[PDB]
């Protein structure tokens, strides 16, 4: 009665420094906010509820490592939905979101939808990080750069959030799945 | 109402306590309405049972009618609850007065089959697993009842503890959300404000005796891990020190801490408090072998979902399968390996002796059940994931490879 669960296979790009795996470890094991427990192993999945539907969400890890340029866009086809993600505090993987990842993507899947994803939004307020950032002469990603961003790259959403306050988590995936139903 | 509901079962302890079964009665039922109103039907199943636990099987509407009116009436709400194993159990009794008390056979074939019906769904209509949350109450703010204590909350289905605590804060405006999960001082105990702790914790599998030794299936067991259950935990992770940037692993810790609530849940409320804490520390290498046992469980798991079922989308097995074979991101149980079979190591514990052959024994036991699931995989992948599933066997032979040589086939 009623078949099987939707399954969606949502898969994740962005570089190392981003902390993309933190986002789904927290979300996938409803973490506390502070605390969540690493495993030795890639891949999370969720049973989730949005907007009334039941599904089961795969959530893909990939390798931003560029050893994997080759082994990474295998496991793409298929894919429901991308999460593409880029630290608030790293102008350089900004860049590469129209650089590298999101041409990766498009390539190898020229209709699957497209959500920007923005990390550490709680570091951008962090005073520590910002003189990083002004040494260096760089200054963080502001709300109004990373929509213009999404624009260009034809995104269906840009949101920003932050794995260690949590605010914003949520939002990210219920998202992720709306693009698909 | 939690508040309400709150009150009518101090009412109605206070109603049991001092002989008083008309109120008590008129309590339960008070109860039960508002358990309907929530559409909490496996708790107002519940609350039913406390008048029939006042019924007796005679002819003293009598008694035996009015027990069989209401057990139908529980059983109803079991139903709805998916409590099916609950429903059952009540089921099996009224088969035995309808098979041996008062020979109504043509009621006891309807009773078979309203069995053979949730004998199926257990086993063919999956539930989802509840969440359990455990909230704190910290402040001198609230009332005696509250005042201090943990509660654990049965999660309804799909809820998650965003949701959840977000009606709390509702329930109090100027409660402040604390950012610790661990045990607060007699500092904010003895506040005037109210501090409120929230948090996810693991349900632990009571035991029952009927599935001791036996062979019992996934789809039957599961239930009761998430069901029926009184124990809980919640692991937080701590690391000790000398932090290493390769494998964080090797230096984490797990504090965990377990609460005992006075009564199982499901029960007559959504919450019981609890009523013992107790906290274990758990070391990396404790903390590798549960990691390590629970990726075999799943693996097991899913090839056995996989072996039953062919309708089955593939995306969740790629997906479990190859972040196991080709751990890119996170290490892979070089981690452990690197971490704890350093000649160092040993030498420096020798207790963990027993330990580590265990934890040798999972490696082993990996690739078994991987190549198990690959071999599905194989058989039934889309052509266009096909270079992908290629791959995969390559690590995997590679893989299955080093670790015969390492460790002896299994």
């Amino acid at each position: 009665f009623q078949g099987t669960m939707q399954a969606i296979k949502c898969v994740v790009v962005g570089d190392g420094a981003v902390g993309k795996t933190c986002l789904l470890i927290s979300y996938t094991t409803n973490a506390f906010p502070g605390e969540y427990i690493p495993t030795v192993f890639d891949n999370y999945s969720a049973n989730v509820m949005v907007d009334g539907k039941p599904v089961n969400l795969g959530l893909w890890d990939t390798a931003g490592q560029e050893d994997y340029d080759r082994l990474r866009p295998l496991s793409y086809p298929q894919t429901d939905v991308f999460l593409i993600c880029f630290s608030l505090v790293s102008p350089a993987s900004f860049e590469n979101v129209r650089a590298k990842w999101y041409p990766e993507v498009r390539h190898h899947c020229p209709n699957t939808p497209i959500i920007l994803v923005g990390t550490k939004l709680d570091l951008r307020d962090d005073k520590d990080t910002i003189e990083k950032l002004k040494e260096k002469k760089l200054t963080p990603i502001t709300y109004p750069q990373g929509l213009a961003m999404a624009k260009e790259i034809g995104a269906v959403k840009y949101l920003e959030c932050s794995a260690l306050t949590q605010r914003g988590l949520k939002t990210v995936f219920d998202e992720a799945i709306r693009a698909v139903l | 109402k939690d508040n309400r509901m709150s009150c009518t079962v101090n009412l109605l302890n206070f109603y049991k306590d001092n002989n008083r079964e008309e109120m008590y009665i008129r309590y339960l039922y008070k109860l039960r309405d508002l358990h309907l109103d929530c559409d909490n039907y496996t708790e107002a199943a519940y609350t039913l049972l406390l008048h029939t636990w006042l019924l007796k099987w005679s002819d003293e509407q009598t008694h035996r009618q009015l027990k069989e009116t209401l057990y139908e009436t529980i059983i109803g709400y079991f139903d709805k609850g998916k409590m099916w194993e609950e429903a059952i159990s009540l089921c099996k009794e009224l088969a035995e007065q309808y098979e041996m008390e008062i020979f109504d056979y043509e009621l006891l074939s309807q009773n078979l089959i309203q069995q053979a019906k949730f004998y199926e769904s257990i086993m063919k209509i999956l539930r989802p697993k509840p969440d359990y949350f455990a909230v704190g109450y910290y402040g001198q703010g609230f009332p005696s009842f509250l005042r201090n204590k943990v509660f654990i909350y049965r999660g309804k289905e799909y809820e998650r503890r965003e949701d959840f605590q977000m009606q709390l804060m509702t329930q109090f405006p100027n409660a402040e959300k604390m950012n610790t999960t661990s045990a607060p001082g007699d500092d904010v105990k003895n506040a005037p404000g109210q501090y409120i702790q929230c948090f996810t914790v693991q349900p632990v599998l009571d035991e029952h005796p009927r599935f001791k030794n036996k062979p019992v299936p996934d789809q039957i067991i599961n239930f009761y891990k998430s069901n029926y259950v009184q124990r809980f935990h919640y692991s937080r992770p701590v690391r000790r020190g000398t932090v290493d940037p390769e494998n964080e692993f090797a230096s984490m810790w797990i504090e965990r801490t377990s609460f005992v609530t006075a009564y199982k849940l499901p029960g007559i409320l959504r919450w019981f408090e609890v009523v013992h804490m107790s906290q274990t520390t758990i070391s990396p290498l404790e903390n590798a072998i549960e990691t390590m046992s629970t990726a075999n469980e799943k693996i097991l798991m899913m090839i056995n979902q996989y072996q039953s079922d062919e309708t089955l989308p593939i995306n969740p097995l790629s997906m479990l399968l190859n972040g196991i074979v080709d751990p890119a991101v996170m290490g892979g149980f070089a981690k452990y390996e690197k971490a704890f079979f350093t000649e160092e190591y040993v030498r420096d514990h020798p207790e963990d002796q027993d330990k580590l052959t265990h934890l040798k024994d999972l490696i082993a036991w990996q690739i078994p059940f991987l190549g198990a699931g690959i071999k599905i995989h194989e058989k039934r992948v889309s052509d266009n994931l096909r270079p992908f599933h290629d791959r995969m066997e390559e690590c995997f032979k590679n893989l299955k490879m080093k670790v015969e040589k390492e460790y002896g086939v299994r």
